[PDB]
RNA sequence: UGCGAAAGCAGUUGAAGACAAGUGGCUUGUCGUUCGUUAAAAUGGCCUCGUCAAACGGUGGUACAGCGUGUUUAAUUGACAUGGGUUGAUAACCUGAACAGUCUCAUCGUGGC
């Protein structure tokens, strides 16, 4: 059964992501909206939604941390100078990242970000990154939780896209 | 009035510093390119300094120091450093 | 005995019960229960002008 | 309260904190709040502290 | 953390004689069209139903104007003598007009060549022609023959009704609006007769006693009615026989009346009132039959008139002048495929369990005194203060705000000769009114207290300083003779 | 500092010790030192979260100014893909899935654009 059969989108449907462990789908698209839906065979059917007002979204994506495995963050963003992230707690506690740590100028849209995981590399400690495709060649890359610029990493050129990699070391 | 340090080989940025208000005309450096200072028509010096030992196995400038001492620009910049002169 | 458990799915698959004592409750019984589908996110570190 | 990035030297302020900082600092696992102390000097007859942590995300005064 | 509070604008306690919001609205009625007549306007009426067309009476022509181009529509020229009144029926429909020849003579409205009935009324002048309020067959037509006649517009030879009774020329009728049996005749001798048609209708029910003789009486509740004749006008409470209010605020007669409603507007009830000495002028119903507004023409004012109740365009007054012309004041009110792609952008959450909002409002503009004054720039936000274009209230404000604030010396600093003259220039203005010249004075007195030396060798600031001492002067002995006045009057306690 | 009224009316400003500089002393100046008295400066300034346009309601002085229209005594709607690239010493131009249900376009014909 088509997913989003049970509740019609009002746009086209620009983002698309399965939970990492529950039986979940988010789809999000131009309408401002982002939808979860249970998905089974038979009867997909919608467990929330959420409007967001004057912030229609392009990527939208389920963070699920590595330390504790229980967060749950959705980081969802348009074509804005802003980045919502809503904690799953099933009232929303959303909040929203809007501060380049002094970098505004070279990201002036949050449309293009992809989640990963990062690890500290003197502790043990992983925190998820969030990294945004800027303008001239720029991602910038900034803490999940906290909103922090961390690093910055320039290609010459017009950047277009980007992937996470990851190669484990040791235990 | 941005200054960038480039790896040459992959010819890409490591880290840019927005130093100065206005253009940077001159900048130089030292022999084991520890500190570079940099200046230009918003008058002031900047000091970039990689001194530290984990600056240097980091590959990581700080900016350091900035001084006001020239009164309308400062187009020409250079450094000595030897035995008895720095 | 006087009491009544009633049962059904408040999100898509999370099942939400109610205890009635369902001799004292009239024939034709409506059961009202709370349920989001409009209601402003009213957060609770910031008051309603935002 | 400003927070120097110590790499570009470059500061992110929040201004107007109804009294001066006479104490920050980073709190959570992940440094995801903020705990101040701000002293409300404008009466001289008194040191009346507000005790204001904050979430770091969009640095908004969660529990004063 | 909160947000910037804005720069306040310093307001000083409030003089006498301020806008209220009676007369800014009624000072909005603006662009003023004169229409040089053949001879007096007599009277003016307007469509009720579609309430945006009013016609006129000249001599021997009627002409409808149109509220949106002000020119005229149509008009009506077939009278052999005077016109006197015109009016629309209250559906709008059709026009009545009465003639010197005491021949009224209805017309449909929008078609002048279709004359649709002559009532021959007396043979005297018949001098007011009005239709029912509520009926819509039966118009009343009042006669230099001191008798109106009801007249049924199927039966046009007899008239139904003819309410005699009053002794001399009986010149103005009115309905009132609820009661459709009740009509209130006056007439030149003062006493509004009024009568109830069920019955002889050669009596009156009663009479209300205005001493001059009336020009016109309107009705503005159904209880209470309007008389003007002489220098003032009445009201009286009908259900109770009863004047109540009398306002006698002209100089000469009260030439007419008329009377809105539940329009868009401060005042919920407006009577206005036009007086043969060239005044025109609005009266608020609801306290006590006060003045809130007026307007002055160039010659004595016969009738007048405004936009009825339902107005919803180009609202209208107009007041016909005796010498022969006709006033009128208005106020006025990409791709299939790329919208297929940008669907969704006008949903506004409307099935969608959680709706969360965090746009903030835009707010207004921050002017470049105000940014400085952010920003710290101090002596940029002095600079900002004395362009030509900015306000006097705006100047105060940002001196205020220097002055509180920080330091007028460190606004002060930098400056010579060429970058203080503004300021003195401006302090020369400044010093004149009550409200800037406390922070004229502290500024002046300031900017001699660290420039003393420029005094010295510029001389064209030494004549600025010279044309302040005179200004100075002048104010000094402003501000003793109010001292002198002060006194003089209080020994008249 | 005390009494006061918002004016004013009475009182001042010592000692010890340590350290610094200058020329063990002498001079000068300090004090995260004590006892007594009611007693200007290190170039170093305030965040993003959406602008623009047009109204409307009160408030001051109707073009001027200001506050508000999320609910209020009252009173608001609309545009824009809120990006990227090239010149530009703000704009123009290019660009992203940007013609096409009232189907759009091409080409060959037929009849009268």
């Amino acid at each position: 059964k088509d997913a989003n059969a049970s509740h019609p989108s009002h746009s086209a449907i620009q983002s698309l992501s399965f939970h990492p462990s529950k039986p979940l789908l988010l789809t999000g698209g131009y309408d401002k909206t982002l939808r979860i839906y249970h998905i089974d065979g038979k009867t997909n059917h919608l467990v929330t939604s959420l409007h967001l007002v004057g912030s229609p979204i392009q990527t939208c994506t389920f963070y699920t941390s590595l330390s504790n495995q229980n967060q749950q963050n959705i980081f969802t963003a348009g074509r804005r100078r802003y980045m919502h992230s809503w904690d799953l707690s099933l009232t929303a506690k959303i909040e929203k990242f809007s501060r380049l740590y002094g970098h505004e100028s070279t990201q002036r849209s949050f449309e293009n970000f992809k989640v990963a995981h990062l690890q500290n590399s003197q502790t043990n400690s992983v925190h998820g990154i969030v990294l945004l495709q800027g303008n001239n060649g720029w991602i910038n890359i900034l803490h999940s939780t906290s909103g922090l610029w961390l690093m910055g990493c320039k290609i010459e050129g017009v950047i277009t896209d980007f992937c996470i990699d990851y190669q484990p070391i040791s235990r | 009035g941005s200054i960038k340090f480039w790896d040459f080989q992959f010819a890409t940025l490591n880290q840019s510093f927005k130093a100065h208000d206005a253009d940077v005309l001159c900048l130089t450096t030292d022999t084991d390119n520890n500190y570079v200072f940099s200046a230009g028509v918003d008058r002031k010096i900047f000091q970039f300094s990689q001194n530290t030992n984990k600056s240097q196995k980091n590959n990581r400038w700080v900016n350091s120091s900035n001084r006001l001492l020239h009164g309308n620009d400062i187009r020409a910049i250079c450094a000595y450093q030897s035995k008895g002169a720095d | 005995k006087d009491l009544l458990n009633v049962s059904w799915l408040q999100n898509a698959t999370m099942p939400y019960f109610k205890n009635l004592q369902w001799r004292e409750i009239p024939n034709e019984y409506t059961v009202e229960i709370s349920l989001n589908w409009n209601n402003k996110n009213k957060s609770a570190d910031r008051d309603l002008h935002g | 309260m400003s927070l120097w990035q110590l790499e570009t030297n470059s500061q992110q302020f929040l201004p107007r904190l109804n009294g001066i900082i006479i104490d920050c600092q980073v709190l959570g696992p992940q440094g995801n709040y903020y705990s101040l102390i701000l002293q409300m000097t404008e009466n001289n007859s008194n040191s009346d502290y507000q005790f204001l942590l904050l979430n770091a995300s969009d640095l908004t005064s969660k529990l004063s | 953390s909160t947000a910037r509070p804005r720069i306040i604008t310093s307001k000083a306690p409030l003089l006498p004689q301020q806008t209220t919001p009676e007369q800014r609205y009624w000072r909005q009625y603006t662009s003023a069209q004169l229409v040089k007549e053949h001879n007096s306007v007599t009277h003016i009426s307007f469509n009720p139903q579609h309430p945006h067309d009013f016609a006129v009476t000249s001599s021997t022509r009627v002409q409808i104007f149109s509220s949106r181009t002000r020119q005229v529509i149509k008009t009506f020229s077939r009278f052999k003598d005077v016109v006197y009144s015109a009016s629309f029926r209250s559906d709008g429909k059709l026009l009545c007009a009465g003639d010197a020849t005491g021949l009224v003579s209805v017309y449909d409205s929008y078609n002048p060549r279709t004359i649709l009935l002559s009532i021959n009324a007396s043979t005297h002048p018949t001098h007011v022609t009005k239709f029912h309020t509520q009926d819509n067959k039966i118009l009343a037509t009042a006669s230099d023959d001191r008798v109106t006649r009801l007249w049924d517009i199927s039966n046009a030879y007899e008239p139904q009704l003819e309410l005699t009774g009053a002794t001399d020329y009986v010149r103005t009728l009115s309905f009132i609006p609820a009661a459709p049996h009740l009509v209130a005749t006056g007439s030149y001798d003062g006493l509004i007769r009024l009568y109830d048609t069920r019955s002889s209708g050669s009596t009156p029910i009663y009479s209300l006693n205005h001493d001059q003789p009336v020009e016109n009486v309107i009705a503005v509740s159904p209880t209470q009615i309007v008389s003007c004749g002489g220098n003032n006008f009445k009201v009286w409470d009908l259900t109770s026989n009863k004047k109540l209010y009398e306002r006698g605020n002209f100089n000469k007669a009260v030439t007419c009346l008329d009377y809105v409603e539940n329009f868009d507007s401060p005042m919920q009830s407006a009577l206005i009132a036009s007086s043969l000495d060239g005044h025109v002028k609005v009266f608020d119903p609801l306290d006590n039959f006060q003045v809130k507004f007026g307007w002055k023409f160039s010659g004595p004012v016969l009738s007048c008139a405004v936009s009825p109740s339902t107005a919803q365009g180009n609202r209208h007054l107009v007041a016909g002048l005796s010498s022969g012309l006709l006033a009128i004041r208005t106020k006025k009110k990409k791709s299939n495929n790329f919208q297929r792609m940008m669907r969704g952008s006008e949903y506004q959450g409307d099935q969608e369990h959680i709706i969360h909002n965090d746009k903030v409002r835009s707010q207004r503009r921050m002017r470049a005194f105000e940014r400085n004054i952010n920003q710290f720039k101090w002596s940029e936000a002095l600079d900002n203060a004395f362009v030509p274009g900015m306000a006097k209230e705006l100047t105060l404000t940002v001196l205020q705000e220097l002055r509180k604030r920080g330091k007028v010396r460190v606004a002060l600093y930098g400056r010579d000769e060429s970058t203080l003259e503004p300021l003195l220039n401006w302090c020369l203005k400044g010093i004149e009114d009550v409200r800037s010249a406390s922070i004229v004075a502290d500024w002046v007195a300031v900017v001699l207290e660290l420039y003393g030396n420029t005094l010295e060798s510029s001389p064209v600031l030494q004549e600025l300083m010279i044309d302040l001492k005179t200004k100075v002067r002048h104010e000094i002995h402003k501000s003793k003779e109010a001292q002198r006045i002060e006194g003089m009057l209080q020994l008249l306690t």
